[PDB]
């Protein structure tokens, strides 16, 4: 079944953008409860190796997740870490999440999912993806989604190296043990460690933590980050969360980069997208999904 | 084959934000790695250009020193010389004019030169602007009216010359009627027209 789902998903590739794939309720909910079996087996901190491709949110723009696998290489020719946020905001969240739930259990062990602050029910609820839901579908599927984004694994660190999660860092976080023993299924808290992971974001204007002007979590600054990674023996983190004009920023000198993958975000914005490629050397570098914005003199 | 159980930064993506941002020992380490310090990014973004944006005035020396190409175009068509201009960094257009700019090239799009795309609203117009107005006047007077050549070139027409890059060209003629583009110069003895944008006051590093 499994090959029929990802052969639909992927029928439009040719086609103009914004042409749904109108699977069935039964296939849907086969996606979300097969994928939670995974991701309930795995461990929540997750542990990856290079080769691997690291990418931003892509909040429901179906077309542009096709030109990054378009790009970056399909499954599994490359492997994948997402950094969060698949729905909500663009127009076409579920046959994003559907694709990459069915990559997720076709290739279980090349390819992951975090979770962003999006992927929360009081969240999603809001933004955009419980109305697809009930426009497409019906409200009990949107629940279905909501048991599985709950058991979503919440980071992930690259060879000892690269600490990723969808937000940012937290005061509250002091040891890994205390990602390790968040017991899932879980919501995000409205505060603490499993919110701020999801939920802050960096500063280079606040010396320590300061307050986020989202009404939630913290900001941290570039000497939270630096003592962070000489705690840890980590040499870089990789988040999302925040839109940058050319699809990657740094901060920190280059000690934080944010990701994200979603080109002319919700056609509000002119940013381009980026992913990040990491080979087994552990060399970064970066690949860009933009969206479409000597002579000699004459004689007498 | 699964996945599930120091890191580095491409040169060139080093280069270029060590060049916006000022981190000089940062530059230095990553030209050393790669093997062209003017290599461009997929959006046609040079290092000196960032340098110049930048106002690292210690980064665009070292670029320049090291070989950077000071007259690589942009997707826009302006050169490390209209950057400078269009920011009134008098200190880049000297570093750049006395290093091989093409004082007269213009860019793509209405085909103006650095002299005007100087930012009469910021700060610095008055110093910037006289220079590069004495510097272009100067071509074909300064150093007994002698020029470097910038390019290779192959005479269109009989009554031109040729002329390969790194030459010294001597300009006799500068203020002729006939052409106003081009000037009557002479190499080797053999005296022809030559294209004003080939030629810089200075030669280029190599």
């Amino acid at each position: 079944n499994l090959d029929s789902i990802i052969g639909r998903l992927l029928e439009v590739q040719g086609s103009r953008p914004g042409k749904n794939v109108q699977l069935t309720e039964n296939e849907i909910r086969g996606l979300c409860l097969k994928s939670r079996e995974i991701f309930l087996s795995q461990p929540i901190l997750l542990e990856l190796e290079a080769p691997l491709k690291i990418c931003g949110d892509i909040h429901g723009q179906y077309y542009d997740l096709l030109r990054l696998f378009e790009y970056g290489g399909f499954p599994p020719e490359s492997n994948y870490l997402f950094l969060g946020d698949y729905v909500d905001r663009g127009k076409q969240s579920l046959e994003t999440i559907c694709l990459l739930l069915a990559y997720k259990i076709k290739y279980p062990e090349n390819f992951f999912l975090l979770r962003g602050n999006h992927e929360c029910a009081s969240i999603n609820r809001i933004y955009g993806f419980y109305d697809e839901c009930k426009r497409r579908y019906n409200i009990k599927l949107w629940k279905t989604f909501t048991d599985c984004f709950n058991c979503l694994p919440i980071a992930a660190i690259v060879d000892e190296k690269i600490f990723c999660c969808h937000g940012g860092l937290s005061p509250d976080l002091q040891s890994m043990e205390q990602i390790r023993r968040i017991m899932r299924p879980t919501d995000v808290p409205d505060q603490g460690l499993l919110c701020d992971l999801l939920w802050s974001d960096p500063d280079k204007d606040v010396q320590g933590w300061g307050e986020n002007d989202r009404g939630v979590s913290f900001t941290f600054g570039a000497e939270v980050v630096a003592k962070f990674l000489h705690k840890h023996d980590l040499d870089l983190i990789c988040r999302a969360h925040q839109v940058v004009e050319d699809g990657y920023e740094f901060f920190a000198k280059r000690q934080l980069v944010t990701l994200f993958s979603a080109p002319n975000y919700c056609g509000e914005f002119d940013n381009a997208g980026a992913m990040m490629s990491v080979d087994e050397t552990l060399m970064c570098s970066f690949q860009i999904l933009k969206p479409a914005d000597p002579i000699t003199p004459p004689r007498n | 084959r699964s996945v599930l159980r120091r890191a580095r930064l491409n040169p060139l993506v080093l280069l270029l934000d060590a060049a916006l941002t000022g981190e000089l020992e940062v530059v230095q380490q990553a030209v050393k790695e790669m093997n062209d310090p003017s290599q461009p990014n997929e959006e046609g973004i040079t290092a000196l250009h960032n340098a110049i944006c930048g106002a690292n005035y210690s980064i665009v020396d070292f670029l320049i020193t090291a070989g950077a190409n000071v007259n690589s175009p942009d997707s826009h068509g302006w050169t490390p010389l209209h950057c400078a201009a269009s920011c009134n960094d008098t200190v880049i257009c000297m570093a750049l004019v006395q290093h091989g700019a093409a004082i007269f090239a213009t860019t793509l799009s209405d085909g103006a030169t650095a002299f005007e795309k100087c930012d009469p609203y910021r700060e610095g117009y008055a110093d910037c602007a006289t220079y590069l107005a004495d510097v272009e006047q100067s071509m074909g007077l300064m150093n007994s009216g002698a020029v470097y050549a910038l390019w290779d070139y192959s005479a269109e027409f009989g009554d031109e010359l040729s002329f390969r890059e790194g030459e010294s060209v001597t300009v006799l003629r500068r203020d002729g009627p006939e052409e106003t583009d081009w000037w009557w110069a002479a190499l080797h003895g053999q005296e022809g027209y030559v294209p004003r944008n080939y030629f810089g006051l200075f030669p280029r590093v190599k």
